[PDB]
């Protein structure tokens, strides 16, 4: 499916009709909303690490 | 002493004994490269001034 389609939130169903038992099986899916934006921090590693080698 | 003893000079110690050392003896060293050496020879390496 396509992206804006997934970001807008339409809810989805899978249906599952199985041969033994003829009641269908019912989902539904959707992408709840709510958003932070994350800060990155990368480390170096410990000078220790340079001493064991 | 020879000059060829001093040339690549040998440890010459100096050995007092007297009442008044606290351990009786005491003992002074002397070559070429300390009494009044010429030069000062000396390598300095430091190494892993990081440290931990
Ligand atoms: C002086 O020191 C350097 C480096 O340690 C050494 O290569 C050299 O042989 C030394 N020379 C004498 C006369 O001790």
């Amino acid at each position: 499916i396509c992206e804006d389609d997934w970001n807008s939130g339409e809810r989805f169903t899978c249906t599952v009709t199985h041969t033994d038992l003829p009641s269908p099986l019912k989902q539904t899916i959707s992408r709840p909303k709510g958003l932070h934006r994350p800060d990155v921090y990368l480390l170096p590693p410990a000078r220790e690490q340079l001493n064991l080698r | 002493v020879s000059e060829e003893e001093w040339n690549t000079g040998e440890t010459y110690t100096c050995v007092v004994a007297h009442e008044a050392l606290p351990n009786r003896v005491t003992e002074r060293t002397v070559d070429k490269s300390t009494g009044k050496p010429t030069l000062y020879n000396v390598s300095l390496v430091m190494s892993d001034t990081a440290g931990t």
